[PDB]
């Protein structure tokens, strides 16, 4: 026995999001462990990634919420802040993490990216590169990969 | 540092269990009925499609902290 305080908030949050449902995201174990999570987000509109489906994984740590949990994508998608295996480079996630964040705003702050991302920080610098000297390209791009990968 | 193992429904939110590798089904039948009212023998349990026994132990079945268990009345 290892992650108890992990495992009760972790129950907490999942039905916490049941009584609340998010607007723009759902997210829960889909197999037969609590500590590994999906998710479903919406991208924002006025945002290249508008009505793209986009799945993720969430992996608890068992010093949850004293650690971050493990967030990526599993759908493609072109972003600076975002590699091809998924990866997400973003700060609460690294060392602006807190106890008092949950998966809630987490995802939430997902969005937030996918609306305006972070192109001095890129996980890609080449897409960052384009997102920051031509932007329409960027857009053009972002929008493809939303109808080929997450519709 | 104790063991939690959770319990997935149709119509309930998750139920979280406090509970023993040594802890057997009717244990966890029984610790259902505390939180849920369901009596035991209404009770089956499902751990990766295999069916729980009765008179067996959770490390029996190789269920570990944080594993998510399948309930329908029977």
């Amino acid at each position: 026995p290892l992650g108890s305080m992990a495992l009760k908030r972790i129950h907490k949050e999942l039905n916490d999001l049941a009584r609340d449902p998010p607007a723009q995201s759902r997210a829960g174990p889909v197999g037969d462990d609590m500590f590994h999570w999906q998710a479903t987000i919406m991208g924002p509109n006025d945002s290249p990634y508008q009505g793209g489906v986009f799945f993720l994984t969430i992996h608890f740590p068992t010093d949850y919420p004293f650690k971050p949990p493990k967030v990526a994508f599993t759908t493609r998608i072109y972003h600076p802040n975002i590699n091809s295996n998924g990866s997400i480079c973003l700060d609460i996630l690294r060392s602006q993490w807190s106890p008092a964040l949950t998966i809630s705003k987490v995802l939430l702050s997902i969005s937030s990216l996918l609306s305006d991302p972070n192109p001095d920080d890129p996980l890609v610098p080449e897409i960052a590169r384009i997102y920051k000297t031509d932007r329409e390209k960027y857009n053009r791009i972002a929008r493809e990969w939303t109808q080929k990968y997450a519709m | 540092d104790k063991m939690h193992i959770f319990v997935r429904t149709a119509t309930l939110l998750m139920i979280i269990l406090e509970v023993e590798p040594s802890d057997t089904i009717e244990n966890v039948k029984a610790k259902i009925q505390d939180k849920e009212g369901i009596p035991p023998d209404q009770q089956s349990l499902v751990f990766r499609r295999k069916q729980l026994e009765d008179g067996r132990t959770l490390s029996d079945y190789n269920i570990r902290t944080g594993s998510i268990l399948e309930l329908v009345l029977r």
